[PDB]
């Protein structure tokens, strides 16, 4: 198996691969979240250099993780699908064992834990 | 389906100074289910006492059989049967069913009216006589009774003291056995008086 | 899960004032067939330990190879291999006891009963038993198979407890062993006349006696025995 | 064993005996068959002692890890399901367990779950578990009402174990009582059947089958 | 057991070891397996000790009652009575018996009766668990019309080997000579026969 | 066959017996009377192996009726119970034993007392204030230990019996289709039609 | 077919006092109807004032003691030479036993020592790891003989105050070390009389704050 | 059980231990295993206890009737023949293992009988679970031309070997000597090397310790 | 577990499932719901080995719910039934197979048709107008062969179902403590509270 440590420290105490991953987020389309007194709203930008698009079938920017939680993102589109899939599976697993849907904090903690694991595992970016 | 441990129960006997004692519990059950708490296991034919443990139907049958036989004995002999002689009769009757036996553990106790000597005996299911100076045990808690008797017993105990020893032997043995208990009876037997006492014990 | 094929019968042993004695016959039985007659079942380890083995012979030969290899491995990087860091009887036993219990726990035992006899570096007598189940015990006298039933009673008349060990000489001890072997020839149907004996003394060391025979036997009274009950001829 | 627990107006009553057996040998009369998982959760034990004792104490460790991770006490449902999912993994291997997980939480209220070694998990108001469960049911069912007082409910639980202790050969020793409220579980003492039987017989006038 | 019977010029000789076992324990090391059913008609017993003894006792009773009415019975007649008991009770018996006897008309004769209860007249016969190891030896060394000394040596050497290889055989070698002269008992001890 | 119960009160003996007869996965009948009158003041209920039960009950009935005619006299409940026990005690060591368990309820006219006897297929006899055969006892005995008193009336005994049937209908796995109830007292034997 | 279990007989007994605790056991070792050894100890000092015995199949017994002794050694290495308390030892032993739940150690285990308040403590285990603290326990071949005697003499079961109409029980009290040793000796002589696998010798290990003392007594050798 | 028989100059001697077992439990500590068939013919019995007593009493009864019928003292071979044919008929189901010995007009005799009905002759014999321990002694110390006192010593020594080494055997040694021309002497408890030591404590209870519910006088008279 | 029934009518599918849970000689519960909603218009009832039943039902439930979230779309009853069959077909050749029998009732919104599938523990699937698992079928199939018509209403289907339950309560040996009834149609899944 491919083992190489890709995410490592530099002399100044930075992990460049993690910081360069932030640059990919900066390149991505804008996404905003605002919460009111009795609601939350998620807004997302879509770039207009792409005409002749089919909006029926094109992957939407906001994804349902469960019937009560949603997830939007900024950055590499392909990478986001992997996180969304893992989150959706964990959501159903939680309902199965705890007999209660996930809290938003719990779901976030899981997704964040996956992202962290990919910063100190060999052979992955 | 082990005939000797379906119903449960115990019997113990002891000797003292010019006296004998025989005791038993009152339980009759069907495996885990307790059914009756009035099922006495000690019987007597004249001055000779017989205790029987094991399969309850055979306990009843053998009592009825030995009443039958001792009644005829007395009519022909014109005297009461003695413990030594009755012991031989029990042995003969059990061995007669060698290859289809009564599933029982009998115990004889009494005082010979001629000599005055205290006498006890035990048997296995096919009739082997087990004579003893000190004590005889029988039933589903025989291991427990053997341990209690071997430590508590001393020779030449007075009737009042002997009562305490045999009662404590039975009670503490019964409480370590699931199929024994639910009450107890003790018989103190002197040359020409016999006292019967019911013991207070835990009812579980 | 095994069944034993070629088998060896009793191994007997005891302690005396200055050391230990051990013996076993030279037979390799194939069921009722007395197949092999030149089989040595006492195996020395150094000049201070003898291991006597009964049961399956193929498993015995495997244990021989393990002991042989243990000597080799102990000599590696060990300047004191023939002195302070030599193999003790207690080391050899504990190794075998470990193996026997591990094999039974894997449901694939070495089908044997083993007695390790020897003298320690401080002069103390060593005698301990181990079998296919991994069961271990020690006693002034030890025996396997039929020996346990017939030899032990005879050997316990000489040494009945610990305090009888200083009062027992090597002459008296050997006499009792040799007698016990004769009794086994009379009464064990898988024994032979030929046997080996080994003495380990704290002063005179290891003495290994081969090709011994059972002698001074009583058979003459057989001529007087006729029939099985009422026959007079 | 005989164990029970029932739900009522004033919370949950839990009652157990204290006998342990190996065949007909009475091995102990003083065994603890209730396990205190936390101030709001209880577990009852029937079947194999080692199995029950080992895995229910394991269950407590898993419940403690939940509240450390989630900053909140575990639900009775989630606690019972950890145990039922564990024993399901071992299904066929020969584990022997009849357990009841009892407790109170805000979202659930007073709750009882039956969990056993062949994987059965059931929510319910009344359960009796063990070799003497039928004897306990007989008394409990015939005297149960939802509107029982705390005092009367405690007694009925005690009296039901006593009934089983008397008739079942593999039940006895003493009765251990527990009451579970919105504030947590409360212990209501150890009661020896040696003294309790006669006390109940005299005061109540019951047990006329026995020689007084 | 190892047992055999051999005919020769002057009559017939029976031979046997003296070992009785329970598993691997020797219950008797000086057993007599050669047993009299009539003056000059004997038998070698193998198999179950209880069965063979009970059979031999019944035969001896039959031949004693035969003699009282019809005089001395033939060796064939004796074998027939053994057969009748062994065959009709084959389901309940474990007995391998050799029958041997001396007539003046018929001289020496040997009948063997295996487990099934069949009868076989032979010049010589071997049986028992130890016999398996000496089929080769006995076939190569047996001659007809041997002398007394030659026949004693043949049986001694044969049983020696049977004993050497069979764990269920051992002890002393008992023999019984049957001739016109009478009945002679011989015994041979381990120190002699082992080093042959 | 399955459920048979018995309760002895002050002045009477009450027997309750299930009405169902089931073979395989089919309830063949729901009105079966599992009892026989042995004499005017003695009643026997029964349960066990198919065929054996009725064959045994009627055999006992015939023998007791024969005795009554011969002596012009009614045997006591104690005497009848002893006869039945001995017949079962003989049976257990036969080539093919009777697999039948019975309850005998009777009123002794000489003693003016009700009597209830429980006898199993081995010939194990006991006199009891209340009794049951089979799995029924695992519920009813503990219940009766609590609610039973020795000085109860017949009406009180019927209410006590309703409490047993209700519990069995709640906790028993099989549908036994209710019970037929009969009372034995000084005036003989009668059936309760509405239960 | 190979049978991995055997029965080595013998019996063991543990009693606890106010400031002490004893663990006794006979020295006889057997297979079937033969004696293997008249003196083969099976009660061991395991360190930290904890004595232990695992009676039944000797090979499993030795293995368990060996593993617990080693568990004490590593407890010191990993937790700065901290003393392993009797309650902690008991829990650790449950895990040793239950680890082989599906191929069990065939033994009855008893440990003895002092608790953290200095008072006497006795714990007892079944083959698969159940445990319970008690004042009193007998284990092994003669357990059924000795245990009911202990209920009567140590815990005063079935004994009432004379003249009180069986209403007042005999009050519980701690026994002196002298009185306890008397009960142990009598328990084993009685067991020797009526059980064939018990005899030869008796070895008692006593545990106080001062340490672990030994006493030996002869038993009948038949 | 351990039982033996030894021949000497002018007769024969038999011996036996006195332990009776019920599994691993000692049922009787001093039971009699030597049986009288006739005055000068005696029997040592091992195996199933009820069978040995029943078969010895039946044959003993028939031997007495035979003796009266023939006006002759009974012979050992007659007892032997009657025992073997009875045991054979029952195909081993009657578990009696006997050593038969005695003196009669023909001389002194020593035989053994097994449960399936086979018999053996010998100068020295041993039966029972401790027969191997006893036979080891007999094979070591037996010689031709033993005196009376020498044979008693050898026989009791062989029984002792069983007592100490066999778990099936124990307690005391019983002996019976049968010499030609003299009465047979039955030496009950010839050796008693297993006396129970003094107990450490008296377990005499204070009067009133046991709780009582009811008292009543029992009528034994007519 | 024991009794599960299914009937497909004109515009709906009706599932009836017994309420009893019995272990040994004790009815531990009389209000057990032996069903799980897999999706808004699909319902699965189940019966079989203890533990296996609920474990299997919830495992399927989780997988179908996962699919719904991933695709934002409801799988057809036919598609769900095929997924369930394959899982049971895998199971039967495993080290320890699921011993569970199921009925799947659903309303296909694209076809506007009700659908009922019967699947056993081997993975044997069939589409049927009416179905049953276990011993229930030995009574209900012949009954429905007579009284069933394809154009029946939901109310007619409920009366037809009452006729089945009545027959089972008359002839079945065990007390199954009634049934919980649920209807699946164009508007989803609902429970009948008074049956
Ligand atoms: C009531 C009292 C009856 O079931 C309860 O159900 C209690 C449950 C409470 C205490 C948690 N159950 C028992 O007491 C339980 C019944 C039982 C027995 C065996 C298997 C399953 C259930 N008893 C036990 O678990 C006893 C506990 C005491 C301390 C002896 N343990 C044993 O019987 C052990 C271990 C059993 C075992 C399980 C799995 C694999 C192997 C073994 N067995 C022994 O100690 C062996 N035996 C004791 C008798 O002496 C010879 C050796
Ligand atoms: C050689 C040994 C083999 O051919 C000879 O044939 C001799 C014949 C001589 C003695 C006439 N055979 C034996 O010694 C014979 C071997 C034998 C064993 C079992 C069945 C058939 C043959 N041994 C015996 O007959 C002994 C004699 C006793 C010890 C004095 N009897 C037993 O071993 C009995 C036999 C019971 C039996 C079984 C089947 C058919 C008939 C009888 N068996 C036991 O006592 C069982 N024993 C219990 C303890 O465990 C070991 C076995
Ligand atoms: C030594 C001890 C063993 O080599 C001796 O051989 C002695 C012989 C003397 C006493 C004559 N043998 C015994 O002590 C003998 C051992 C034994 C056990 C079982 C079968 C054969 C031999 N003990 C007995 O025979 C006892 C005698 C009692 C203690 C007075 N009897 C039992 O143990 C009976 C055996 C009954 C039996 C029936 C059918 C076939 C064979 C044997 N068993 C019981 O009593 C056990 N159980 C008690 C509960 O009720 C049911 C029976
Ligand atoms: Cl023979
Ligand atoms: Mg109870
Ligand atoms: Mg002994």
């Amino acid at each position: 198996g491919y083992d190489r440590a890709l995410s490592i420290f530099s002399p100044d105490g930075h992990i460049f691969q993690v910081e360069y991953a932030l640059e990919a987020v900066k390149r991505g389309t804008c996404a905003v979240g605002v919460k009111g007194k009795n609601c939350v709203v998620l807004g997302c930008e879509r770039r207009s250099t792409l005409k002749l698009q089919d909006t029926r079938i094109t992957p939407s920017k906001v994804s349902k993780i469960d019937s009560h939680v949603v997830l939007s993102f900024s950055g590499l589109n392909a990478d986001s699908r992997i996180l969304i899939e893992k989150a959706r599976v964990e959501a159903q697993s939680h309902r199965l064992t705890l007999e209660d849907p996930v809290t938003v904090e719990y779901l976030t903690r899981y997704v964040a834990g996956v992202q962290q694991r990919y910063t100190q595992s060999g052979g992955v970016r | 389906s082990d005939p000797s441990s379906i119903n449960g129960g115990i019997v113990v006997a002891m000797t003292g100074k010019d006296c004998v004692a025989i005791a038993c519990d009152l339980r009759l059950g069907s495996q885990s289910l307790g059914v009756s708490n009035k099922f006495e296991k000690i019987f007597h034919y004249g001055h000779v006492f017989l205790g029987i443990t094991g399969l309850a139907t055979d306990v009843t049958t053998l009592n009825e059989m030995f009443r039958y036989k001792t009644n005829l004995y007395k009519l022909k002999e014109e005297r009461a049967i003695e413990p030594e002689t009755f012991t031989q009769l029990v042995s003969s009757s059990l061995y007669e069913r060698r290859f289809g036996p009564y599933f029982v553990g009998p115990v004889v106790a009494g005082i010979n009216s001629k000599s005055g000597k205290p006498f006890i005996a035990g048997f296995d299911l096919i009739g082997c006589i087990d004579e003893a100076k000190d004590f005889i045990v029988s039933g589903t808690a025989s291991d427990q009774l053997f341990g209690m008797c071997e430590s508590l017993y001393e020779p030449n105990l007075e009737p009042e003291d002997l009562f305490e020893t045999i009662s404590q032997a039975l009670l503490n043995a019964a409480d370590r056995d699931a199929l024994s208990g639910w009450g107890a009876v003790v018989y103190i037997i002197k040359k020409d008086e016999v006292v019967k006492r019911y013991l207070k014990m835990r009812q579980d | 899960t095994q069944q034993p094929i070629v088998t060896g019968t009793s191994v007997i042993s005891m302690k005396y004032d200055n050391g230990v004695i051990i013996a076993a016959d030279n037979l390799g039985s194939y069921g009722s067939l007395l197949r092999f007659n030149g089989v040595e079942r006492l195996i020395p380890v150094g000049d201070n330990t003898v291991v006597g083995i009964s049961g399956d012979i193929s498993d015995m030969q495997h244990i021989e190879r393990l002991l042989k290899d243990l000597v080799t491995e102990n000599a590696y990087d060990n300047p004191l291999a023939d002195a302070e860091e030599a193999l003790e009887p207690s080391y050899i036993f504990e190794y075998l006891a470990t193996v026997m219990y591990q094999r039974r726990s894997k449901m694939n035992p070495l089908w044997n009963a083993i007695i390790v006899a020897g003298v320690q570096s401080n002069g103390d007598q060593f005698l301990r038993y181990v079998n296919l189940l991994g069961v271990t015990y020690s006693s002034p006298t030890l025996a396997t198979g039929f020996g346990a039933h017939m030899a032990n009673p005879l050997l316990r008349k000489v040494v009945d407890r610990e305090s009888d060990i200083p009062k027992t000489t090597v002459q008296v001890a050997e006499e009792a062993i040799v007698n016990a072997m004769r009794v086994l020839y009379y009464r064990d149907a898988r024994s032979s006349r030929n046997f080996s004996l080994a003495i380990i003394d704290k002063n005179t060391g290891l003495t290994f006696k081969k090709n011994l025979q059972v002698e001074n036997m009583k058979w003459d009274f057989a001529k007087d025995i006729k029939g099985y009950g009422t026959q007079k001829i | 064993t005989t164990t029970l627990a029932f739900r009522f107006q004033g919370g949950i009553i839990v009652a157990v005996d204290s006998r342990a057996t190996a065949g007909n040998w009475v091995a102990s009369q003083t065994v603890k068959k209730v396990i205190e998982i936390n101030p709001f959760l209880l577990g009852t034990m029937a079947g194999g002692v080692a199995d029950c004792q080992f895995w229910e104490t394991w269950l407590g460790s898993q419940c403690r890890l939940h509240e450390l991770r989630e900053k909140e006490r575990i639900s009775v449902a989630a606690a019972s399901k950890i145990l039922s999912n564990l024993v399901y993994q071992y299904k066929g291997a020969g584990l022997s367990m009849g357990t009841m997980i009892c407790g109170y939480t805000r979202k659930e209220g007073p709750t009882i779950y039956y969990v056993d070694s062949d994987g059965t998990r059931l929510k319910g108001d009344i359960f009796c578990v063990g070799s003497g469960q039928t004897f306990a049911y007989g008394v409990l069912d015939s005297n149960y009402k939802w509107d029982l007082s705390v005092e009367d409910a405690l007694y009925l639980g005690k009296r039901s174990i006593l009934a089983a202790a008397h008739r079942d050969a593999y039940s006895g020793g003493s009765v251990n009582l527990y009451h579970v409220t919105e504030d947590g579980w409360i212990y209501h003492g150890n009661h020896d059947v040696g003294e309790l039987f006669w006390k109940v017989k005299e005061e109540e006038g019951s047990f006329n089958n026995v020689i007084g | 057991t190892s047992i055999m019977a051999v005919t020769f010029k002057d009559g017939v000789i029976l031979g046997a070891d003296s070992r009785t076992t329970t598993g691997a324990y020797i219950a008797n090391r000086v057993t007599d397996k050669l047993t009299r059913v009539h003056d000059k008609i004997w038998c070698c017993r193998s198999g179950s000790a209880a069965d063979t003894q009970a059979i031999a006792d019944i035969v001896q009773y039959h031949l004693e009652l035969y003699t009282s009415q019809y005089g001395t019975p033939s060796t064939e007649t004796a074998a027939s009575v053994f057969k009748e008991l062994c065959y009709e009770n084959k389901d309940n018996l474990t007995a391998g018996i050799i029958v041997a006897g001396y007539d003046d008309k018929n001289k020496g004769e040997v009948y063997t009766i295996p487990l099934g209860g069949s009868v076989h007249k032979l010049p010589y016969a071997i049986a028992g668990s130890g016999s398996t190891f000496i089929y080769g030896y006995c076939d190569k060394n047996f001659r007809e019309n041997m002398s007394k000394e030659e026949t004693v040596d043949f049986i001694k050497h044969s049983l020696s080997q049977a004993i050497k290889w069979d764990g269920s055989s051992g002890g002393v070698i008992r023999m019984v000579v049957l001739t016109a002269a009478g009945v002679e008992r011989l015994i041979f001890y381990p120190d002699e026969y082992e080093q042959l | 066959m399955d459920i048979i119960l018995g309760i002895r009160v002050q002045d009477s003996v009450i027997l309750a017996s299930s009405k169902a007869v089931t073979r395989g996965i089919s309830v063949l009948k729901d009105s079966d009377d599992k009892t026989r009158q042995l004499s005017p003041h003695t009643l026997m209920s029964f349960a066990g192996e198919a065929g054996d039960t009725v064959q045994f009950a009627e055999y006992i009935q015939a023998n007791i009726q024969l005795y009554s005619i011969r002596e012009d006299y009614e045997l006591s409940p104690q005497a009848v119970s002893s006869f039945v026990r001995q017949e079962l005690a003989k049976s257990i060591r036969s080539r093919r034993p009777y697999q039948v368990n019975v309850l005998i309820g009777g009123y002794d006219k000489k003693k003016n007392k009700p009597e209830l006897y429980q006898i199993d297929y081995l010939g194990t006899k006991v006199e009891l204030p209340y009794g049951a055969h089979g799995y029924s006892g695992f519920y009813t005995f503990s219940l009766l230990d609590h609610h039973y008193r020795p000085d109860m009336t017949t009406e009180e005994g019927l209410d006590l019996l309703k409490l047993c049937v209700q519990e069995l209908e709640k906790r028993m796995p099989m549908d036994f289709k209710g019970v037929i109830v009969k009372i034995v007292d000084k005036d003989g034997i009668r059936q309760v039609d509405d239960f | 077919q190979f049978n991995p279990y055997g029965d080595n007989g013998g019996t063991i007994l543990g009693i606890a006092g106010e400031d002490f605790a004893v663990l006794a056991g006979d020295t006889r070792n057997i297979t079937d109807y033969s004696i293997n050894s008249r003196y083969e100890p099976k009660v061991f000092d395991c360190g930290d004032n904890i004595v232990m015995s695992a009676n039944g199949f000797a090979a499993d017994g030795d293995a368990l003691v060996k593993r617990f002794k080693n568990s004490v050694k590593w407890y010191h290495f990993d937790h700065n030479d901290k003393k392993l308390s009797i309650n902690s030892a008991a829990r650790n032993i449950q895990h040793l036993l239950y680890g082989k739940r599906f191929f069990p150690y065939y033994v009855h285990t008893i440990i003895a020592g002092l608790d953290e308040d200095g008072k006497g403590a006795v714990y007892s285990f079944d083959p698969v790891g159940s445990y319970e603290r008690e004042q009193c326990r007998a284990g092994g071949a003669a357990a059924s003989l000795i245990m009911p005697f202990l209920d009567n003499q140590v815990n005063f079961k079935n004994q009432y105050e004379p003249g009180t109409n069986g209403k007042v029980k005999k009050p519980l009290k701690y026994l002196s070390v002298e009185e306890v040793i008397k009960l142990v000796r009598d328990s084993f002589t009685s067991a020797t009389e009526r059980h064939i696998q018990v005899g030869d010798g008796l070895e008692i290990l006593i545990v106080t704050k001062d340490g672990v003392r030994k006493e030996f007594y002869e038993l009948k050798r038949d | 059980t351990t039982i033996v028989g030894v021949k000497f100059n002018n007769g024969v001697v038999i011996a036996a231990d006195t332990r009776s077992t019920q599994g691993p439990i000692v049922a009787d500590k001093n039971c009699a295993k030597l049986h009288r068939i006739s005055p000068k013919i005696w029997c040592a019995g091992a195996g199933t206890a009820a069978d040995t007593e029943a078969v010895t009493q039946l044959i003993g009864s028939n031997i007495e009737l035979h003796s009266l019928y023939t006006s002759r003292e009974p012979r050992v071979v007659s007892a032997l023949q009657m025992l073997k044919q009875h045991l054979f008929k029952y195909q081993g189901h009657i578990g009696a293992y006997l050593i038969v010995a005695g003196v009669d007009p023909t001389g002194s005799h020593l035989f053994s009988i097994h449960a399936h009905g086979s018999t053996d002759v010998g100068y020295y014999l041993s039966l029972g679970s401790g027969s191997l321990a006893a036979m080891a002694v007999l094979e070591s110390h037996w010689k031709q031309d033993l005196t009376k006192e020498e044979a008693i010593k050898l026989a009791s020594d062989a029984i002792q070997a069983g007592i100490w080494n066999d778990l099936g055997s124990g307690s005391n040694v019983d002996v019976c000597v049968m010499e030609i021309g003299k009465d047979a002497e039955y030496l009950r408890n010839y050796l008693t090397p297993n006396v129970r030591e003094e107990k450490q404590k008296s377990y005499k209870f204070p009067r009133g310790t046991t709780a009582v519910l009811k008292e009543s006088i029992v009528n034994i008279c007519d």
